[PDB]
């Protein structure tokens, strides 16, 4: 929704992994956006948009 | 409140407050999330230790 | 080769960035409306948009 961002998360197959990292993306960086490996935090920015 | 004058009667149900009002609020925030420990890049790694 | 070593890169030492991610949490905190006791007196003077209280 506009200004509220659904935190999601980034499970990996196996439980854990050597030096594991994400490098969060987020198409269209202007209707939301994303930071970190494990959570994402897809808080958006625009008003409407996939 | 508009700070409407009557005609007649006077509005002295209506005041403008000076100070906060301080209350207790319920619980918040339990404790943090996992944390890594150790380093991903550093295992594995060959180590000289031999003597001279 | 050397007769003395070190472990820097392999090693159990200290020290990190702390980095992860967690999902919002919202603290719910309530504010009465009331029990905010009175100021002033019958206008007189009263301020425009006050509360009414």
């Amino acid at each position: 929704s506009r200004g509220s961002q659904y935190i999601l998360t980034a499970t990996l197959s196996p439980a854990n992994a050597p030096n594991q990292n994400i490098t969060w993306t987020s198409s269209n960086p202007n209707i939301a956006t994303v930071s970190g490996t494990s959570t994402q935090g897809t808080i958006n920015a625009l008003l409407a948009g996939f | 409140w508009y700070s409407p004058g009557g005609g007649y009667s006077q509005r002295t149900d209506n005041d403008t407050h000076t100070h906060t009002i301080s209350g207790s609020v319920s619980l918040g925030r339990d404790d943090i999330s996992r944390q890594p420990i150790n380093t991903l890049p550093p295992f594995r790694a060959a180590h000289i230790w031999r003597r001279i | 080769a050397g007769g003395t070593g070190g472990r820097v890169f392999n090693t159990i030492r200290t020290e990190n960035v702390p980095l992860m991610t967690v999902n919002g949490s919202s603290f719910s905190l309530s504010s009465n409306t009331h029990s905010h006791n009175m100021v002033f007196g019958r206008g007189d003077a009263s301020g425009h948009n006050s509360s009414p209280n």
